[PDB]
C-alpha cells in the first residue's frame, strides 16, 4: 500500500495542478470558438469542459490524477496548435449520437442489452 | 519561405497492423509485410521469413 | 550436415554470454537478470530506474560502444504486476553485435526518458506511450504520433478491442465527419486455434 | 431445374426462396436475381454408375492430381452403390 | 568491400587547357546540351504505349485475378465445405454455411466472397483440397455499386461457368509448380 | 483457341456476358441460406 | 545519369542540401543508404549476411 | 523422367554490363571559343 | 520522499479509456476452460481465461452475417494465476463471476480388474 | 510441419494431408520466444520484434522502420533551408509512410 | 509423427453401418481403439457392439443389421477419436475454430449436467459435455445432447394478444404489458395465482412470487406435484438427494422406491452402475420391473 | 408483424429498425435530412427518383450496404409508383415545387401526385403514409399553392384515411428557399418588404427538428390520423427576422416598403424564367402571408422532439454569406430579433 | 418525336463528350493502390493518351481516386478535398481499402470502405488493382458519365 509518485505527494498539489489545467482551458475556450468556425458558443464550451472535469472527478489516486492532468495538458496542447479539426473539437458533444435512456422500460423495450 | 520547424504529423496511414498480425497466424500474418513496405515487397517477407 | 535444421555456432554464444557477466559484474545495482537465447541473442533485464545508466554506458563504453538504437518496444503481457516490458534494441557497429535491454513498468509508474542517450527514442517514446500508455519522464514533447486526434485510450494495449469502441462517417446533417459507437455489418470471427496437445516439452511448465 | 415461386421469383438449388411478404424483392426491383441455371445435384444424377469389378475402387475425380484426394470405396453392399464422398460418382461391383 | 562515390583521388591540377574546359562547360551549358540530346532521344525512339482495350498486357498462368468455383467434368461441384479456404482466408472475407445435400452429400448453402474484403492472395486456392475456389485472371470486374462486389455462392458459380474454359486451361498449363 | 481449342463441358456458357454494372441484368447479393428459428402458428379456432 | 548527375540544375538543387553528420545520424538511428553517404562503412548485407 | 527444371544454361549466361558509361563526347575548348570568336567577329564586320 | 502511501484498490478506469457502459454493465468470467471433449488432450486447460458477457449478435439484412453491436465479444485474455485475474479485473473495474479449477479427480486404474475370478469389473469382450 | 507438402503428395498420401489440413486451419506452432531481425531493406535497415508464446499465433509483432527514424531525424536536417530544400529532404530520405505509420 | 508416408499400397474400405439415425457412422476411418465398445459393455450396459473378423479385416460395429440406442448414445461420439461415429443432426454444419464455447447447464432433467454450447454466428449448433466429477463425469444423455434443434422450432419470438374474434395477434410490448397490467390492478389476491413449469429459473420464479406477493397472491404453485403434509418444502432435506452423487459412489446398498431412474435421470442411473460394477452395490427396486 | 421486420442492434448504421419507406421527395431538402435520419437509425429506404444519378447521388453514403434502394420514377407512371410502394411499411410524401413547369403545376405536384401516391400505397396495403402539407394552408388563402396543398390534404384523407398530415412552418436550413432566399436579397440594392415587413408574423423550424418528427412519426403508434403542426419555438415579425439575418451576414440593412401587387409584378417578372427562378408571385405572397397560432394541433413536443431556436441554429447557414471580414464572428457578436407573442 | 428534345439530346451528347474527354483527377493517392495508380501514369498504359491529366489542387479536378487505405486521421481530410472539387465531380474508389476496408477491415483506425465519407461512383476491386483493371475503371467511368442526360431531364421538368 506504499507506491512512487509521478508528479504530487498527495492529492492536493494535484488539485492544483487540476486547477491550473482548468484555467487553461477556460482561457481557451473562446480563442478556440473564434479560431474554428464552431456553431456552438462560448458558454456551452465552458460547459463541456466542465462536465469532463465532472466525469473525472471522483477519482482520489495521486498518481491517476496526475496522469490525467498530463493528458488534459496533451488535449490542451493539441487545441492551442491547431491539430484538432472542427470534426475532432466537436466530437465532444456526442449531437448527432441519439442517447440511450436510462429507464428500465426504455432499455427492455429498445433490446436485450441492460 | 525558410523553414525554422518541422513537425512531421503521421500516422494518417496507420491501420493497427501489428495487433492484426497478433490476432492473425504467422502465414496469415505474412502478406501484411507487402503493404508495411508496397516498394519493397520482398524484401520485407524476406525479413519476415527469416524473423520467423 | 542436417538439411533441415538451422547450423548453430558456439563461439557467438560463448562471447554473449561473457559480454553479459561483464555488463553484470560491471553494473549489479540495476541488471536483475542476463540470458543468452538459442538464437544468439544477448538479453540483459534491468530495474526501471537503471534505464539512463545501463543505456548510457552501453552506448559510451569502449567495450560497448552500442551507438545505434535499433529499436524501442513496448510489450502487453496482462498477467504481472508491471505488466508493460519495455524492450530496447541496440546495435554495436565496431564489435557488430546486438543487444536487447528489458525492464519493466505498470500504468502508474513511469520510466525515465532516454532522449539524452538516444535521438530515435524521441519518437520511439512517442509511439510507446500513444500505443501502451507508459508515461516517460523528462520527455521533450510526448504525445500521441500514430493514432487519431482525440483518441480514447491506448489501442495495443491486451484488453483493447481488435475493432475498437469508435467509428467514423460521414454525417450530412451536421456536414461533417462524426464518430460513432462501433457497430460491425459482419462480426469479426475469433478462432479456437490452439492445438489441445503439447508440442515443445522442453517449455513445460510444472503443475501449479 | 431452377423453379419460381408463387411470388414469380426463381428458386435457387439450396432451396432459398424469398417469402410473398418480404420487404428484401426491392431489391429486386428493376433488377434481376442472379441464379445457377446448372444443379450439381441434378448434372451427379445424370451421371451413370461406373460398373467396375474390384471389391474395392478408387476414386481421385479424374485428371490424377488434378481432381480430389484418392479414396477408396468398398462396394460390398449389393442393395445400394458405393459414392465417393467428395465427387459423387458411383460405383457397382460386377458379380456376373 | 566498398567504393567511393563522391570523393575524388588526388587532385587534377590547374592546366590551361582544364581552365578553358572548364569554362566552356560553365559558359555553354555543355551538360544541359548533352541532357537536350538524351532527350530527343528519347523523342525519337519508339513509344511503349499498348492500345487499350484493343491491346492487353502480358500475364502469367499464375494471375490471381477474379474468384470462381469450379466444377467436375461431371458437373458435380468441386467444393466440399471444409472450410479451409476460411481457416486460411486473412482477411476473413469468406463465409461457409453448409449442411446435408437431398442425397447427403456435403455441400456448402451459402458461400460469400465479400471481394471488397479480399486481399486477392490465392490462399484459398492454394488451401483448397479438391481445387474448388480459384482465382481466374478476370480483372476487368469493377462495378459502380459496393453491393455487387459482394459475391455470394450462385455469382462464384456463374463466373466458374463462365470462365471454366480459361481456369481448366491455366490450372493445366500451371498444376505441375503447385 | 482455333487450333487448340479449350475442353467442352456441359455446364459452361454457351455465350459469354460482358460487364453488366448499372444494367437491369447486374447481380443483387442475397443470402442464400434458409430461415432458421421456425415462430409457432397460433390456431385458428377460439377456445370460446 | 546523362539526364541528372552532371546537370548544374541537379547539383543546385542537391549539393550542400540536407548534410547530416555521422555522429548525428548514429545518434538519430538512421539506417542504410543515409550511414553510407555520411561516411559511415556500414551495410547489412556485408555485415551479418543473410541467405 | 529426368527432373526439368528453371535453370540457366550449363556455359552460364552471358557477361551483364554494370558500370556507369559516360560516351564522353563534345569538342575541346579552344576550338569552339575559337568558333564563338570568328562569329562574334563576323557579324561585326 | 520518493515513496508515498495510497489505502485505495487501484482504479485505472478513468485511464483505460473505455466507456462508461462497458465498465458498469459488463460482467467477466475467470475460469480454467473445460477439456473439448472430442479429444483427450488437455493443453488447453492450463492457462486462466476472463472472457466477457455475450451481448447481442443480430443478422445482417443484405447478406444474414453475424453483425454484433459490442465491441468486447471477442476479447478473451489469458492469465498464469486466478488472483492475477482478480487483480487485473479489479484494476480494470468490471466486475467477475469466478469458476474454480476442476481438476480430474485420480482413479484406480488395473488392467487385472478386466478379468477378476469374483468381482463384477470382468469385461466379456475385447 | 512447416511448408505445406505438394498437391500431388496431399491427395495421394495421408500425413500429407493431415499436414495440409493442420497448417492451412491453425498454421505451425513457434517455439516461445523472442528474436530480432535485421534485413538490409533498399530505403534502410528493416527489422522485426517478433515474440511467440508457443502458439501458432504471435504473441507480439514490433516492426522496426527505417523511415520512422529518418522521418523523426527529419527536423535536424532541415534547419537553415527552404521549402524546396525540404522536399529535396523528404525525397532523399527515401521516405514510404505504410512502414512509418503501421 | 512423421511428415511422410512410405505407404505405397492400396488402402482398405470398409462397408458403413446403420445403428441409428444419431450416430453416422462412417467405419473407414475407424481405427479399432475398442473405445465405443467398452463403453456400451460399461456405462451403456447394452452388449450391442464388438469386433467381427480378424486381422486387418477385423471390423467394428454390429454383426446384425442392428438399430443401436439406448441412453447416453451420443458420448461414443465423444469419445471416438477418430471421426468415423459423428453426430449426424451436426453433420457437415460447422468446424470447431468456428464454435464458440459457452459454458452452460443442463435443463432437459434435474440432474444438471455441466454443459458446452457451442454457438456460430449466434446460432447454437452443438451441445458438449463439461468434466464435473460429482456430477455428470464426461457424459450426458441422449435428450441433452440432440435437444438442442427444438429451439428452432415452434418458438415465440413476438407477444400475441387474443383478437376480437378470438384469435391471437402479433402486438407491441407496450399493448400486451398495459393489457396484463390492468388486468392484475383489476383483480385481487386469492383471484390471482400462478402455475410454474419446468424449464423455468430461480430469477423468474422469485420475480413472479414478488409480483403475486405485492398483489396479496399467495396461490404459487408448480405443476410437479410434492407431499405438503408434514414438514413438506419447510426442511430443506425433505425433497432433496442428500446422500448425492458422491454418496452413490459411497454406500453399499441402493433402494429405489417408485421410480424409473434410467430415463429420469439417466446420469444417476449411470453413476448407480459405475458403483455397481467397482464398489459392488446392491442394488433393489419397488415399483414395475424396468431395465 | 414479419420476421425479417423485426427491429434489431442498437440503432446505430448496421442495425434494423423494422422500417421500410418509401420516401418520394427524398432529392429535395427536406427529404436529405428525412433519409439521413432513416438510414442512420437503420431501415430499409426506397428512394424513387426522376432527375439524374449524379443529383441522387449524394444520397449514396447516407446508409449502410444495401439499405437504400434507388428506383426511377414518373409522376404519371403508376406503374412506377405502385412497384415503388409495393414493398413497404412507411410511405412518406414530400413532393413539391416552388414554381410552375410547363409540365407540372400546382394543382398537379399537390393534388394528383399525392393522390396515386396515396392510391397506391392503399392497394399495396402499406401499414403507414406520412404526408408533408404545409402551415396556415388551410382554404381560400392568397396564394395558389396553399390552396392546392389544401385539396391535396382533402385527396389524401379521402384516399387513405388514416394519414399522418404534417404541416411545418418555414422550413429553414442549410439548402433551404428561406435563409438563403433572404440573405441573397442582399445581391439588390435594397430589402423591399411588403409595408417594411410589418404585421407579417413568421416563427421558422429547422429541418432536422422537422425530418425527426417525421421519424418519430413513422414509429409513433399514437400519430396515426393525426395532423401534427411543426412549429418552431419564437414567432419573428417579418421586417426583425430580415433584420436579424441581415445582422448575422453582417452585410447591410436597408429595409424599403413596396407594395403588394408591384412586389408580385416583379416577383412575377424573375419567376418566368426557364430556368429555377429567383423568385415568384407564389413565392412573394408565401413570403408576406403571417402564420397562424397553433393552438390544437399536436406538435414536436407531442411528437418529442424539443424545437431548436433560430438563434442557436443560424450560424450555420448564414456563415457562407459573410464576406472575409465577418467571417470569424461568433453568436453573440449579433443582437437577436425581439419575439411576438401574436 | 418532337425536333427540340432531339437537339437537347444531341447537346447532352456534347456535354458528355467534352467531360468523359477531359477527366482530369485530383493528385491524390495513400498507399499501394497510390503505386498501381502511378503505374497507370507510366508510358505503358497512358491516361495522358486517353484524355486523363494530373491537377494537384482540387479546384481544377474532375475525379477523385481513392488510393490507399482510409484512416480515422485521414477520413476529414479526405471529406474536405471532396467538399472543395466544383461540382462536375466523380469518385473512383481504388482496392479493397478504398472499396470496403479490405485488409484493415477489423481495424480500430480504419474505416470500413470510403463510401462512408464520400459519395463513390465506380469501385475497382483489387489489393493491389492493376493498372489494367484501373485504365478499365476509368473507362467505365467514361461511359457512366457519357450515359447522364442532365439538359433532357431539366427539359422534362
Ligand atoms: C542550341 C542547341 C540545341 C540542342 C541541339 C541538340 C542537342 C544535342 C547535341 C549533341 C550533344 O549532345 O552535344 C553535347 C556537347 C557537350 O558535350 P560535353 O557535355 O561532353 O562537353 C564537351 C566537353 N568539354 C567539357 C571539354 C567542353 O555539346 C557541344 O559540344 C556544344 C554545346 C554548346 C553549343 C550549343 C549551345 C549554345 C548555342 C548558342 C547559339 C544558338 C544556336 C542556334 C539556335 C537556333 C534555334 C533556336
Ligand atoms: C471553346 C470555349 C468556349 C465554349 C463555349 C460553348 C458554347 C456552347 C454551349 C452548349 C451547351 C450549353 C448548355 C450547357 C449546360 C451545362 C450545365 C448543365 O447541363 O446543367 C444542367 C442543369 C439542370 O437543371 P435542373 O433544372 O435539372 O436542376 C438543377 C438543380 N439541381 C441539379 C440541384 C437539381 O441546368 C440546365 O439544364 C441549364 C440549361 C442551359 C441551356 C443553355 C442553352
Ligand atoms: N421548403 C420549405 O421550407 C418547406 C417545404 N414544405 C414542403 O415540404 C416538401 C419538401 O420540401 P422541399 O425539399 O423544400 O421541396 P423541393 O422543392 O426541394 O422538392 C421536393 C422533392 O419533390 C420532387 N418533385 C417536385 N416536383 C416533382 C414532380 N413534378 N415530379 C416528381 N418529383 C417532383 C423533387 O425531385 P427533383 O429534384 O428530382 O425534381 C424533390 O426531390 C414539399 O412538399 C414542400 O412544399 C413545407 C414547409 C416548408
Ligand atoms: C471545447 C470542448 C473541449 C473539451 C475538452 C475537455 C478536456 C477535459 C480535460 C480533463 C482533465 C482531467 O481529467 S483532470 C480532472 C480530474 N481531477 C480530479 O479528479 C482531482 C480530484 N477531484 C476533486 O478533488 C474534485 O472534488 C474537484 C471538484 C475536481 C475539485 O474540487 P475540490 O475542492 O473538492
Ligand atoms: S477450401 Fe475448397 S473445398 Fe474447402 S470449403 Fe473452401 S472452396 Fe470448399
Ligand atoms: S485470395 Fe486471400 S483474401 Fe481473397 S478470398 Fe482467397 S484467401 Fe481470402
Ligand atoms: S471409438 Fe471410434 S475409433 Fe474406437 S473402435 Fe469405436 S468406432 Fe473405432
Ligand atoms: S480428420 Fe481425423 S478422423 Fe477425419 S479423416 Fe482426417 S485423420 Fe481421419
Ligand atoms: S487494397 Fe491492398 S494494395 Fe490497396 S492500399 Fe489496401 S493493402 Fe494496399
Ligand atoms: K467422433
Ligand atoms: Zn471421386
Amino acid at each position: 500500500t506504499s507506491v512512487k509518485p509521478i508528479f504530487s505527494r498527495d492529492l492536493n498539489e494535484a488539485k492544483r495542478r487540476v486547477r491550473e489545467l482548468y484555467r487553461a482551458w477556460y482561457r481557451e475556450v473562446p480563442n478556440t470558438v473564434h479560431l474554428m468556425q464552431l456553431d456552438i458558443t462560448v458558454k456551452q464550451g465552458r460547459d463541456k469542459v466542465r462536465e469532463m472535469f465532472m466525469k473525472n472527478a471522483h477519482v482520489t489516486d495521486p498518481r491517476v490524477v496526475d496522469l490525467l492532468v498530463i493528458k488534459g495538458k496533451m488535449e490542451l496542447q493539441e487545441t492551442i496548435k491547431v491539430w484538432k479539426q472542427r470534426t475532432h473539437v466537436m466530437r465532444f458533444f456526442h449531437e448527432t449520437e441519439t442517447p440511450r435512456p436510462k429507464d428500465f422500460l426504455s432499455k427492455f423495450y429498445m433490446g436485450h442489452d441492460p | 519561405e525558410m523553414v525554422r520547424k518541422c513537425d512531421p504529423h503521421i500516422g494518417l496511414l496507420h491501420r493497427g497492423t501489428e495487433k492484426l498480425i497478433e490476432y492473425k497466424t504467422y502465414l496469415q500474418a505474412l502478406p501484411y509485410f507487402d503493404r508495411l513496405d508496397y516498394v519493397s515487397m520482398m524484401c520485407n517477407e524476406q525479413a519476415y521469413s527469416i524473423a520467423v | 550436415k542436417r538439411p533441415t535444421v538451422r547450423p548453430r555456432s558456439d563461439v557467438t554464444h560463448k562471447q554473449l554470454s561473457a559480454f553479459g557477466e561483464y555488463v553484470a559484474e560491471i553494473l549489479p545495482k540495476y541488471v536483475q537478470q542476463v540470458q543468452v537465447s538459442c538464437l544468439d541473442e544477448l538479453e540483459i533485464c534491468i530495474h526501471p530506474d537503471g534505464v539512463i545508466p545501463t543505456l548510457t554506458f552501453l552506448r559510451d563504453h569502449t567495450n560497448a560502444q552500442f551507438k545505434s538504437l535499433a529499436d524501442l518496444t513496448a510489450v502487453d503481457v496482462p498477467t504481472r504486476q508491471n505488466r508493460f516490458e519495455i524492450v530496447y534494441n541496440l546495435l554495436s557497429l565496431r564489435f557488430n553485435s546486438r543487444i536487447r535491454v528489458k525492464t519493466y513498468a505498470d500504468e502508474l509508474t513511469p520510466i525515465d526518458s532516454i532522449v539524452s542517450v538516444h535521438i530515435a527514442a524521441n519518437w520511439y517514446e512517442r509511439e510507446v506511450w500513444d500505443m501502451f500508455g507508459v508515461f516517460f519522464f523528462n520527455h521533450p514533447d510526448l504525445r500521441r504520433i500514430l493514432t487519431d486526434y482525440g483518441f480514447e485510450g491506448h489501442p495495443f494495449r491486451k484488453d483493447f478491442p481488435l475493432t475498437g469502441y469508435v467509428e467514423l462517417r460521414y454525417d450530412d446533417e451536421v456536414k461533417r465527419v462524426v464518430a460513432e459507437p462501433v457497430e460491425l455489418a459482419q462480426e469479426f470471427r475469433k478462432f479456437d486455434l490452439n492445438s489441445p496437445w503439447e508440442a515443445f516439452p522442453a517449455y513445460r511448465q510444472p503443475p501449479e | 431445374g431452377v423453379q419460381v415461386s408463387p411470388s414469380g421469383e426463381k428458386i435457387t438449388h439450396t432451396g432459398q426462396v424469398y417469402d410473398e411478404k418480404d420487404y428484401r424483392r426491392v431489391r429486386f426491383v428493376d433488377r434481376q436475381k442472379e441464379v445457377n441455371e446448372n444443379f450439381a445435384i441434378d448434372l451427379i444424377a445424370q451421371q451413370p454408375v461406373n460398373e467396375v469389378e474390384h471389391r474395392i475402387i478408387a476414386c481421385d475425380g479424374g485428371g490424377g492430381a488434378l481432381g480430389h484426394p484418392k479414396v477408396y470405396i468398398n462396394l460390398d453392399k449389393e442393395t445400394k452403390t458405393g459414392t465417393c464422398g467428395y465427387c459423387g460418382l458411383q460405383f457397382k461391383q460386377h458379380h456376373h | 568491400t566498398y567504393k567511393y562515390v563522391n570523393k575524388k583521388e588526388q587532385e587534377s591540377e590547374v592546366d590551361m587547357k582544364s581552365a578553358t574546359d572548364n569554362a566552356a562547360r560553365i559558359l555553354m551549358w555543355t551538360e544541359l546540351i548533352r541532357g537536350l540530346g538524351m532527350t530527343l532521344s528519347y523523342l525519337f525512339r519508339e513509344p511503349a504505349t499498348i492500345n487499350y482495350p484493343f491491346e492487353k498486357g502480358p500475364l502469367s498462368p499464375r494471375f490471381r485475378g477474379e474468384h470462381a468455383l469450379r466444377r467436375y467434368p461431371s458437373g458435380e461441384e468441386r467444393c466440399i465445405a471444409c472450410k479451409l479456404c476460411e481457416a486460411i482466408c486473412p482477411a476473413q472475407a469468406i463465409t461457409i454455411e453448409a449442411e446435408p445435400r437431398a442425397d447427403g452429400s456435403r455441400r456448402t448453402t451459402r458461400y460469400d466472397i465479400d471481394m471488397t474484403k479480399c486481399i486477392y492472395c490465392g490462399f484459398c486456392q492454394e488451401a483448397c483440397p479438391v481445387d474448388a475456389i480459384v482465382e481466374g485472371p478476370n480483372f476487368e470486374f469493377s462495378t459502380e455499386t459496393h453491393e455487387e462486389l459482394l459475391y455470394n455462392k450462385e455469382k462464384l458459380l456463374n463466373n466458374g461457368d463462365k470462365w471454366e474454359a480459361e481456369i481448366a486451361a491455366n490450372i493445366q498449363a500451371d498444376y505441375l509448380y503447385r | 483457341p482455333t487450333t487448340n481449342p479449350p475442353t467442352a463441358r456441359k455446364f459452361i456458357w454457351t455465350n459469354h456476358k460482358f460487364n453488366v454494372s448499372a444494367t437491369p441484368e447486374q447481380y443483387v447479393p442475397y443470402s442464400t441460406t434458409r430461415k432458421k428459428i421456425h415462430e409457432w402458428v397460433p390456431p385458428s379456432t377460439p377456445y370460446k | 545519369e546523362e539526364m541528372l548527375t552532371n546537370n548544374r540544375i541537379w547539383r543546385n538543387r542537391t549539393v550542400d542540401i540536407g548534410v547530416v553528420t555521422a555522429e548525428d545520424a548514429l545518434n538519430y538511428g538512421f539506417s542504410g543508404v543515409m550511414l553510407r553517404g555520411s561516411g559511415i562503412q556500414w551495410d547489412l548485407r556485408k555485415t551479418q549476411p543473410y541467405d | 523422367s529426368k527432373v526439368k527444371q528453371d535453370m540457366p544454361p550449363p556455359g552460364g549466361y552471358g557477361p551483364i554490363d554494370y558500370k556507369r558509361n559516360l560516351p564522353r563526347r563534345g569538342l575541346s575548348g579552344y576550338s569552339m571559343f575559337a568558333v564563338g570568336i570568328g562569329a562574334l567577329i563576323f557579324g561585326y564586320w | 520522499t520518493q515513496l508515498i502511501t495510497v489505502d485505495e484498490k487501484l482504479d485505472i478506469t478513468t485511464l483505460t479509456g473505455v466507456p462508461e457502459e462497458h465498465i458498469k454493465t459488463r460482467k467477466v468470467r475467470i475460469f480454467v476452460p473445460a477439456r473439448n471433449n472430442m479429444q483427450s488432450g488437455v493443453n488447453n486447460t492450463k492457462k486462466w481465461k476472463m472472457e466477457f458477457d455475450t451481448r447481442e449478435r443480430w443478422e445482417n439484412p443484405l447478406m444474414g452475417w453475424a453483425s454484433t453491436a459490442d465491441p468486447l465479444s471477442n476479447m478473451v485474455l489469458t492469465f498464469s494465476a486466478k488472483e492475477d485475474a482478480i487483480a487485473f479485473a479489479e484494476k480494470n473495474g468490471w466486475s467477475y463471476d469466478v469458476e474454480e479449477k476442476k481438476v480430474p479427480k485420480p482413479k484406480s486404474k488395473s488392467y487385472g480388474a478386466n478379468f477378476s475370478w469374483n468381482k463384477r469389473t470382468r469385461v466379456s469382450t475385447k | 510441419k512447416v511448408s505445406p507438402p505438394k498437391r500431388a503428395e496431399m491427395k495421394t498420401s495421408m500425413e500429407s494431408l493431415i499436414h495440409h489440413f493442420k497448417l492451412y486451419t491453425e498454421g505451425y506452432q513457434v517455439p516461445p520466444g523472442a528474436t530480432y531481425t535485421a534485413i538490409e531493406a533498399p530505403k534502410g535497415e528493416f527489422g522485426v520484434y517478433l515474440v511467440s508464446d508457443g502458439s501458432s499465433r504471435p504473441y507480439r509483432c514490433k516492426i522496426k522502420a527505417p523511415g520512422f527514424a529518418h522521418l523523426a531525424g527529419l527536423d535536424k536536417m532541415s534547419k537553415g533551408h527552404m521549402l524546396a530544400d525540404v522536399v529535396a529532404i523528404i525525397g532523399t530520405q527515401d521516405i514510404v509512410f505504410g512502414e512509418i505509420d503501421r | 509423427g512423421s511428415d511422410r508416408s512410405r505407404f505405397l499400397e492400396g488402402k482398405r474400405a470398409v462397408e458403413d453401418k446403420n445403428i441409428g439415425p444419431l450416430v453416422k457412422t462412417i467405419m473407414t476411418r475407424c481405427i479399432q481403439c475398442t473405445r465405443c465398445i467398452r463403453f456400451a459393455s460399461e456405462i451403456a450396459g447394452v452388449d450391442d457392439l464388438g469386433t467381427t473378423g480378424r486381422g486387418n479385416d477385423m471390423q467394428v460395429g454390429t454383426y446384425i443389421e442392428k438399430m443401436f440406442m439406448s441412453e447416453l448414445s451420443g458420448n461414443v461420439i465423444d469419445i471416438c477419436p477418430v471421426g468415423a461415429l459423428t453426430s449426424k443432426p451436426y453433420a457437415f454444419t460447422a468446424r470447431p475454430w468456428e464454435t464458440r464455447k459457452t459454458e452452460s447447464i443442463d435443463v432437459m432433467d434435474a440432474v444438471g449436467s455441466n454443459i458446452v454450447v457451442s454457438t456460430r454466428t449466434g446460432e447454437v449448433m452443438r451441445i458438449l459435455p463439461r468434466m464435473h466429477e460429482d456430477i455428470n463425469e464426461e457424459w450426458i444423455s441422449d435428450k441433452t445432447r440432440f435437444a438442442y434443434d427444438g429451439l428452432k422450432r415452434q418458438r415465440l419470438t413476438e407477444p400475441m394478444v387474443r383478437n376480437e374474434k378470438g384469435l391471437l395477434t402479433y402486438t407491441s410490448w407496450e399493448d400486451a404489458l398495459s393489457r396484463v397490467a390492468g388486468m392484475l390492478q383489476n383483480f385481487e389476491g386469492n383471484a390471482v395465482a400462478a402455475i410454474a413449469g419446468g424449464l423455468v429459473d430461480a430469477e423468474a420464479l422469485v420475480a413472479l412470487k414478488d409480483l403475486l406477493n405485492k398483489v396479496d397472491s399467495d396461490n404459487l404453485c408448480t405443476e410437479e406435484i410434492f407431499p405438503t403434509e408434514g414438514a413438506g418444502t419447510d426442511l430443506r432435506s425433505n425433497y432433496l438427494l442428500n446422500t448425492t452423487i458422491a454418496g452413490v459412489e459411497e454406500a453399499d446398498v441402493v433402494l429405489l422406491v417408485g421410480t424409473n431412474p434410467r430415463f429420469e435421470a439417466p446420469l444417476f442411473n449411470a453413476r448407480i452402475r459405475k458403483s455397481w460394477l467397482h464398489n459392488d452395490l446392491k442394488v433393489a427396486l419397488i415399483g414395475s420391473p424396468v431395465d | 408483424l414479419h420476421h425479417a421486420v423485426i427491429p434489431h442492434g442498437k440503432g446505430g448504421r448496421s442495425s434494423v429498425s423494422g422500417v421500410v419507406a418509401t420516401v418520394f421527395g427524398a432529392t429535395g431538402f427536406l427529404g436529405r435530412y428525412v433519409v439521413n435520419h432513416l438510414g442512420r437509425m437503420g431501415s430499409q429506404v426506397i428512394i424513387p427518383y426522376r432527375c439524374d444519378v449524379y443529383d441522387i447521388m449524394h444520397l449514396r453514403l447516407m446508409g449502410d450496404l444495401g439499405q437504400l434502394t434507388f428506383l426511377e420514377w414518373d409522376a404519371r407512371d403508376k406503374d412506377s409508383i405502385r412497384k415503388a410502394v409495393q414493398h413497404s411499411n412507411v410511405v412518406i410524401n414530400l413532393i413539391g415545387r416552388e414554381w410552375e413547369t410547363r409540365n407540372f403545376d400546382f394543382e398537379d405536384v399537390f393534388v394528383n401526385i399525392p393522390r396515386a401516391i396515396a392510391q397506391a400505397s392503399k392497394e399495396a396495403g402499406v401499414e403507414r403514409f406520412i404526408h408533408v402539407s404545409h402551415l396556415n394552408a388551410s382554404m381560400k388563402s392568397s396564394s395558389k399553392s396553399l390552396r392546392s396543398k389544401a385539396v391535396g390534404e382533402k385527396e389524401v384523407r379521402s384516399v387513405f384515411p388514416e394519414a399522418i398530415i404534417i404541416r411545418p412552418s418555414d422550413i429553414f436550413g442549410r439548402e433551404d428557399r428561406f435563409l438563403n432566399h433572404f440573405a441573397n436579397y442582399r445581391w439588390f440594392l435594397a430589402v423591399p418588404l411588403v409595408s417594411l415587413g410589418f404585421k407579417t408574423v413568421k416563427q421558422p423550424v429547422y429541418v432536422a427538428d422537422v425530418s425527426k418528427g417525421i421519424v418519430n412519426a413513422t414509429k409513433d403508434p399514437d400519430a396515426v390520423g393525426k395532423t401534427f403542426a411543426f412549429t418552431g419555438p419564437n414567432r419573428y415579425l417579418l421586417f426583425h427576422l430580415v433584420k436579424y439575418i441581415f445582422g448575422m451576414t453582417h452585410r447591410t440593412f436597408i429595409p424599403y416598403p413596396l407594395p403588394l401587387f408591384v412586389y408580385s409584378w416583379i416577383g412575377k417578372l424573375f419567376g418566368l424564367s426557364p430556368f429555377e427562378p429567383w423568385t415568384t408571385k407564389d413565392k412573394v405572397e408565401r413570403i408576406h402571408i403571417s402564420d397562424v397560432m397553433p393552438t390544437d394541433l399536436p406538435g414536436l413536443e407531442d411528437l418529442g422532439v424539443q424545437p431548436t431556436p433560430l438563434e442557436l441554429k443560424s450560424i450555420e447557414v448564414l456563415r457562407r454569406h459573410r464576406t472575409y471580414r465577418w467571417l470569424s464572428s461568433e453568436i453573440e457578436e449579433t443582437k437577436p430579433a425581439k419575439t411576438v407573442n401574436y | 418525336r418532337s425536333r427540340a428534345e432531339y437537339v437537347v439530346t444531341k447537346l447532352d451528347d456534347l456535354i458528355n463528350w467534352a467531360r468523359r474527354s477531359s477527366l482530369w483527377p485530383m493528385t491524390f493517392g495513400l498507399a499501394c493502390c497510390a503505386v498501381e495508380m502511378m503505374h497507370m501514369a507510366a508510358p505503358r498504359y497512358d491516361m495522358d493518351r486517353f484524355g486523363v491529366v494530373f491537377r494537384a489542387s482540387p479546384r481544377q479536378a474532375d475525379v477523385m481516386i481513392v488510393a490507399g487505405t482510409l484512416t480515422n486521421k485521414m477520413a476529414p481530410a479526405l471529406r474536405k478535398v471532396y467538399d472543395q472539387m466544383p461540382e462536375p465531380r466523380y469518385v473512383v474508389s481504388m482496392g479493397s481499402c478504398a472499396n470496403g476496408g479490405g485488409y484493415y477491415h477489423y481495424s480500430y483506425s480504419v474505416v470500413r470502405g470510403c463510401d462512408r465519407i464520400v459519395p463513390v461512383d465506380i469501385y475497382v476491386p483489387g489489393c493491389p488493382p492493376t493498372a489494367e483493371a484501373l485504365l478499365y475503371g476509368i473507362l467505365q467511368l467514361q461511359r457512366k458519365i457519357k450515359r447522364e442526360q442532365k439538359l433532357k431531364i431539366w427539359y422534362r421538368r
